This record gives C-alpha cells, sequence and structure tokens, in this order.
C-alpha cells in the first residue's frame, strides 16, 4: 500500500514509488533492485501491505 | 571485574585436560546487564576476562539516574537525567 | 574521512568526521525527532576575523580587513557599508 519515512507521527518525510524505488519480490520481500531512490542503510522505515491469513479458531 | 549476576560458563576443550577456552554470559533481560566474556586457561594461568561491548538492537546504550563521574565501562554512551558530574547548562 | 558514528536506542546521533586529505575535525549531531545538524568545522583563526583589526590570510599573514581602490568604482562610504554588510566588524 505504502512504503514511507516519518519525522512525527501521521507527517510523511518520503513516500517511495513503487515500480521505481522498490517491488514486491516473490510475496515477502521488499526489493530495491529498480533504479530509483532507496533509504540509507540500517535505517529504519514504515511498510503498509496487505497479506492472506489462515485464520485459526479460537484466536481470530 | 562486574556487578554479581547468575551466570552460565561455557567450557570449550583443547590438545590437553589442563587447557581450556572459557566464555561467560550473565543471565538478565536488562540491556545494561546482559555481556559477553572470553578467556585462555593453562593450569592455575590464565588470560584476564576479555569483556566483548555488545549493541542493543544495533544502537549505543542509554545511561540515566546516576552521577556521570560513577561511569567506569569504556564506551560510548547516550548519557541524560544524570544526577551530577556534568558541564554547567548541559542536560543530555 | 574517517566517520566515528554514535545512535542510541532513541535515535540520538553524533556524527565526528576527519578529512583525510586535511586532517580537519567536523562535527554533527541528531535528535530523535529531528534531522542532522550542519556541520561544525574544528575551531581555526579565520574564526575570529569579525572581531579583530586584521583579516587573515590563507598563509596565516596579517592585512588590512578592508581595502578600496578606484577600480572598485565605490565610495568610502559605500566602502564602509559594503564592509559591514559583508562581516559584521564594528570596528
Amino acid at each position: 500500500v505504502k512504503v514511507w519515512t516519518e519525522t512525527s507521527p501521521g507527517v510523511t518525510t518520503k513516500e517511495y514509488k513503487q515500480g521505481e524505488d522498490f517491488r514486491l519480490t516473490d510475496g515477502q520481500t521488499i526489493d530495491w533492485s529498480p533504479q530509483g531512490q532507496e533509504p540509507s542503510g540500517g535505517t529504519s522505515y514504515y511498510v503498509s501491505y496487505k497479506y492472506n491469513k489462515r485464520m485459526e479458531a479460537g484466536k481470530d | 571485574d562486574m556487578e554479581s549476576l547468575d551466570v552460565v560458563l561455557h567450557v570449550v576443550p583443547l590438545d590437553t585436560s589442563s587447557k581450556v577456552v572459557q566464555h561467560l554470559y550473565t543471565l538478565s533481560t536488562n540491556n545494561n546487564q546482559i555481556k559477553m566474556l572470553y578467556r585462555f586457561v593453562s593450569g592455575n594461568s590464565s588470560s584476564e576476562w576479555q569483556f566483548i561491548q555488545g549493541l542493543p538492537s544495533n544502537k549505543n546504550a542509554v545511561i540515566s539516574g546516576t552521577n556521570i563521574l560513577d561511569i567506569a565501562s569504556p564506551g560510548v554512551y547516550f548519557v541524560m537525567g544524570m544526577t551530577g558530574g556534568m558541564p554547567s547548562g548541559v542536560s543530555s | 574521512g574517517f566517520l566515528d558514528l554514535s545512535v542510541d536506542a532513541n535515535d540520538n546521533r553524533l556524527a565526528r568526521l576527519t578529512d583525510a586529505e586535511t586532517g580537519k575535525e567536523y562535527t554533527s549531531i541528531k535528535k530523535p525527532t529531528g534531522t542532522y545538524t550542519a556541520w561544525k568545522k574544528e575551531f581555526e583563526p579565520k574564526d575570529m576575523e569579525k572581531y579583530l583589526l586584521s583579516s587573515i590570510r590563507d598563509d596565516g599573514s596579517a592585512s588590512f580587513p578592508l581595502l578600496v581602490y578606484t577600480s572598485d568604482s565605490k565610495t568610502f562610504q559605500q566602502a564602509i557599508i559594503d564592509h559591514i554588510d559583508r562581516t559584521g566588524q564594528t570596528t
């Protein structure tokens, strides 16, 4: 849905543009092999994404 | 030369039963107390304990609630809320 | 250069960089909710020039901080105003 960094809760400093910048690889990883920008190594950033869950009885 | 804690000692064997390498690990969930140490032992002789400095979550540790002059372990720390010994006007 | 970098669990940061060409040190800091500061260079004689009677040349020789020439196409009064605006020197 979104890949981004913040300097305060809910204020978007940079949003990365999927297709360039990064892509979804194998449904497991954000892949920065596209020619665009990426966060510096070792920094923390936010990802928002959708996945199918096997729901558990008595838990979900 | 540390605070007394529960520890695990791992003993690594050598070419003879008179010599070993020893690793020591402290048993605390507190990130300031968890420590790794090692040494070489030969008969009654040994090296000193080699303290290995860990980075909690790959970051410098935070120190607070003490006098900055009572810190006695080498390394790089973030210091804040110190009870005394700071320079004039320096809070952290 | 050599970078000595420190970063705490709250993302406070200290960066000390020494230039491998000149051996000059530069320092920058970041707060948990901020960006890095500009690089604070180590102290040098040139950083005092605002308070001295003399300018400091690249060879470390002294000179006058104001030189006015007929080629400049300015009045002495405008050269004083331009000098005070450029430098903040009062004396």
